[PDB]
């Protein structure tokens, strides 16, 4: 469950085992992952860090 | 930041500088388009502060900056400057006009009460600021970031005579060298998870900068997450 | 060097109060936490209470929680302890201790004071009687003599004995006190000297009893026998 | 909270030996342990802190070891000056529990006592009491029996003994045996002797005096 590898989730885990994400995101591909749902999601580096 | 690396433009889009009586005196972090978090000891009674976001070099103009002014200073109710200058060191800054997010300005993620403590227990955290590079020396012109490991509480209390409270944690290295300094206070201490970054600390204080035995002490944002989400809601 | 001087000890009835003073010297009093540690003759060493560098963190042992109060004066370099509703189980030697290294509240101690004896009882203070243990042919053994002083019937402990204002220490033996059937204590302090240095040298024992304000000097002349 | 257990309760060893004192904790105090040494009549002095660190000024013959729940103290090349009670203390918790302490005795060659005696002073006799003091000086070991004889009659029930602690230089002992009688009972007899038997005495040594002659 949530005690083993965070219940396979990427951000939030909950046993009822389901997963959730923070604001600006959504459940990615209905799996235990989180994908962006807003053009500028929080805590992400969008500018290119090349060179 | 002592012993820190130069930050690439856009690597920390949540970073915010504070200007007032002295330019670039404290840091901050973007909660949403209208609210900024910072240490309560950076803004006292009757303070003329302006907030600049999307900054990389202080003296240079990269056209990515967004200058705003504070119109409402929200310090924590349990904060008392007359008792302890760092007990419950947290504050909220409401801007005059809502910002617009892009690639160079981006809010930082804040989990709930329980998880914010889980992300902190990972061990690794990143701090950034425009403060002093050396102890009582020159101040940084470009954003300096630094990765710091979480030191256990039992070791931290035996390292200093000052009292370390429950809502404060310590981080840093043993042999000194890498630590925050004056000026960095108020900015973000963040831990990353699978790419996404979640706020877990605020630079509070420390004994001098980068010294063996001493560690940088930070504010536990987990104890104030419910207070942050309720006050910065749209 | 670092020195901590206790004061304010003595004998008090159950339910009364004293106030210990620990004067610090030889170090920055502001950068170290201070504690009170008592030595119970039945239990042993036990941390009683502790204070932070600026009277911020205060901790008490459960036995004194609600009866003892710890305070410090960083301007005067003094640590205090206010005992209230004293019980007979509070009888011990109360040391003054200072944390080492970073002066943390959770650190051990590196310097202890001389201690301050606290006796909680209903018995009254009784001053001692000093009697001379005079040397004679029956207290010699070939060139070596033996003389001393007797401290009889006092209460409570302790009694300190010095010889020749402290200038005579070699060969001195001060025996631990004994309890007599009357509840009062007694001890003897002796010293071995050259049998030839008898009648030409001077030997005076200085007996001290703080709770009775007793300070007596007694000359020990040989008893020709 | 945390029960500190020291082992052994007491031990005796000769000079130049290697001493080992153990100290076990009921929980896990990590490396937050301190070692103190308290000599008789003196205040405790810090020796080893943080399990293995040595306080400045302490001789290098002291060494500290241990981590977690078991800790040991080692005194290489024992010296007669090291006679004291050694305590272990944890500072992980705010209670700072001490150990029961371990007394370190010194083992040395047998030394016979020097027996002295002291007739009562005339100052005390005029008060209604007579105290006779027999003194056993600088002997080893501590096992020594003292018998009082009044007119060649074994007295029993009116004497008290007291033994000093081990000397810091020669590790010898000293015993005091006081015979206390009233003035009425003191004048009822004449000869007062003190008999002493010891390991280093081939025959019991008796010191005596006559009342009214001293
Ligand atoms: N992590 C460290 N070693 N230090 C953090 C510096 C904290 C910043 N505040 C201060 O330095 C204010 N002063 C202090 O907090 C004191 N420790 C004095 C040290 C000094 O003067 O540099 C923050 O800007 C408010
Ligand atoms: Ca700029």
């Amino acid at each position: 469950t949530c005690n083993i590898k965070n219940g396979r989730c990427e951000q939030f885990c909950k046993n009822s085992v389901v997963c959730s994400c923070t604001e600006g995101y959504r459940l990615a591909e209905n799996q235990k992952s989180c994908e962006p749902a807003v053009p500028f999601p929080c805590g992400r580096v969008s500018v290119s860090q090349t060179s | 930041v002592v012993g820190g690396e130069d930050a690439k433009p856009g690597q920390f889009p949540w970073q915010v500088v504070l200007n007032g009586k002295v330019d670039a005196f404290c840091g901050g972090s973007i909660v949403n388009e209208k609210w900024i978090v910072t240490a309560a000891h950076c803004v006292e009674t009757g303070v003329k502060i302006t907030v600049v976001a999307g900054e990389h070099n202080i003296e240079e103009t990269e056209h990515t900056e967004q200058k705003r002014n504070v119109i409402r200073i929200i310090p924590h109710h349990n904060y008392n400057a007359a008792i302890n200058k760092y007990n419950h060191d947290i504050a909220l800054l409401e801007l005059d006009e809502p910002l617009v997010l892009n690639s160079y300005v981006t809010p930082i993620c804040i989990a709930d009460k329980e998880y914010t403590n889980i992300f902190l227990k990972f061990g690794s955290g990143y701090v950034s600021g425009w403060g002093r590079v050396f102890h009582k020396g020159r101040s940084a012109l470009v954003l300096q970031y630094l990765r710091v490991p979480l030191v256990d509480r039992a070791t931290c209390l035996r390292s200093t005579k000052f009292t370390i409270y429950n809502n404060m944690f310590c981080a840093g290295f043993h042999e000194g060298g890498r630590d925050s300094c004056q000026g960095d206070s108020g900015g973000p201490h963040v831990t990353e998870v699978e790419g996404t970054s979640f706020l877990t600390g605020i630079i509070s204080w420390g004994e001098e900068c980068a010294m063996k035995g001493k560690y940088g002490i930070y504010t536990k944002v987990s104890r104030y997450v419910n207070w942050i989400k309720e006050k910065t809601k749209l | 060097e670092v020195q901590l001087v206790e004061s304010g000890g003595g004998l008090v009835q159950p339910g009364r109060s004293l106030r210990l003073s620990c004067a610090a010297s030889g170090f920055i009093f502001d950068d170290y936490a201070m504690h009170w540690v008592r030595q119970v003759p039945g239990k042993g060493l036990e941390w009683v209470s502790g204070i932070s560098w600026n009277s911020d963190n205060i901790g008490y042992v459960d036995s004194v929680k609600g009866r003892f109060t710890i305070s410090r004066d960083n301007a005067k370099n003094s640590l205090y302890l206010q005992m209230n509703s004293l019980r007979i189980e509070d009888t011990a030697l109360y040391y003054c201790a200072k944390a080492f290294g970073s002066g943390s509240y959770y650190n051990g101690f590196d310097y202890w004071g001389q201690g301050a004896l606290v006796t909680v009882s209903s018995a009254s203070t009784k001053g001692p009687s000093v009697f001379p243990l005079a040397p004679s042919s029956k207290s010699t053994s070939g060139g070596t003599a033996a003389l001393g002083c007797l401290v009889k019937d006092y209460f409570p402990e302790p009694v300190t004995v010095s010889w020749n204002s402290g200038a005579l220490t070699s060969g001195v033996h001060t025996f631990p006190a004994v309890l007599q059937s009357s509840g009062l204590y007694s001890l003897s302090s002796v010293v071995t000297v050259p049998s030839s240095s008898l009648g030409t040298q001077t030997y005076i024992c200085n007996v001290n009893h703080k709770p009775s304000n007793t300070k007596v000097d007694k000359r020990v002349e040989p008893k020709s026998c | 909270d945390i029960q500190m257990t020291q082992s052994p309760s007491t031990l005796s060893a000769s000079a130049g030996d290697r001493v080992t004192i153990s100290c076990r904790a009921s929980q896990s105090i990590s490396s937050w342990l301190a070692w103190y040494q308290q000599k008789p009549g003196k205040a405790p002095k810090l020796l080893i802190y943080k399990a293995s660190s040595l306080e400045s000024g302490v001789p290098s013959r002291f060494s500290g070891s241990g981590s977690g729940t078991e800790f040991t103290l080692t005194i290489s090349s024992l010296q007669p000056d090291d006679f004291a009670t050694y305590y272990c203390q944890e500072y992980n918790s705010y209670i700072r529990t001490f150990g029961q302490g371990t007394k370190v005795e010194i083992k040395r060659t047998v030394a016979a006592p020097s027996v002295f005696i002291f007739p009562p002073s005339d100052e005390q006799l005029k008060s209604g009491t007579a105290s006779v003091v027999c003194l056993l000086n600088n002997f080893y070991p501590r096992e020594a029996k003292v018998q009082w004889k009044v007119d060649n009659a074994l007295q029993s029930g009116n004497s008290q003994e007291s033994v000093t602690e081990q000397d810091s230089k020669d590790s010898t002992y000293s015993l005091s045996s006081t015979l206390t009688l009233s003035k009425a009972d003191y004048e009822k007899h004449k000869v007062y002797a003190c008999e002493v038997t010891h390991q280093g005495l081939s025959s019991p040594v008796t010191k005596s005096f006559n009342r009214g002659e001293c």
